[PDB]
Formats: structure tokens, C-alpha cells, sequence
């Protein structure tokens, strides 16, 4: 925050501080929540024709 | 032999002769084509045979 100092009516005009604005930076990670699977292509038709 | 054809082949066990009932001997292939992709990797040429 920019601190406020104050002065008299006709006193000096010294400065007072400002507030820092930081550039916050994240990134979608280079990583995944992945889940992969290999079905036997045989199983796909077989189970399609056989699953109860 | 009593109307049963006696077709022969080279790759038949030597001192044997099989009497087969072709309406009760079958070849079953697993048609896993339905689970193929539609790219073109798989082609499925039907197999060729010769009796002579």
C-alpha cells in the first residue's frame, strides 16, 4: 500500500511510498493426470458379442 | 469308396487315411474386423487355396 504522510497547508512536498504490484505467474503443468489402457482388439468384438 | 471321395494330399500323415464328414468339420475364424480402425492399416485379403 502507498503509505500516506501528510503535510501542513504550505509545508514541504516530500514524497511518500507507493504500493508494489507483483506479476504472479503460474503455468498449466507439463504433466497429465493420464490413464491409458490397451484393449485387445479381439476382446472388443468378442465381448460385444458375448457380454451378458 | 462307397461314394466317399478319397482326395489325397502330400501333407497328410503317412500311414493314415482320415474319413471326414465335411458337414460336421468346420473352420471358425474370429472376425475381429469390426474393432478395426477406419484408417487403412488393415486390409483382410481372403486366403487362396488350390486342390491340385
Amino acid at each position: 500500500q502507498g503509505v500516506v504522510g501528510g503535510r501542513t497547508r504550505t509545508g514541504a512536498l516530500a514524497n511518500d511510498t507507493q504500493g508494489t504490484i507483483k506479476g504472479a505467474s503460474l503455468s498449466v503443468p507439463d504433466y497429465y493426470i493420464k490413464h491409458q489402457f490397451d484393449v485387445g482388439k479381439d476382446e472388443i468384438v468378442n465381448s460385444d458379442a458375448t457380454g451378458k | 469308396v462307397k461314394g466317399i471321395p478319397v482326395v489325397s494330399d502330400i501333407d497328410c500323415p503317412a500311414n493314415k487315411m482320415y474319413l471326414l464328414n465335411l458337414d460336421k468339420l468346420a473352420i471358425y475364424s474370429f472376425d475381429q474386423s469390426d474393432a478395426d480402425q477406419s484408417n487403412g492399416k488393415i486390409t483382410y485379403i481372403p486366403l487362396r487355396y488350390v486342390d491340385e
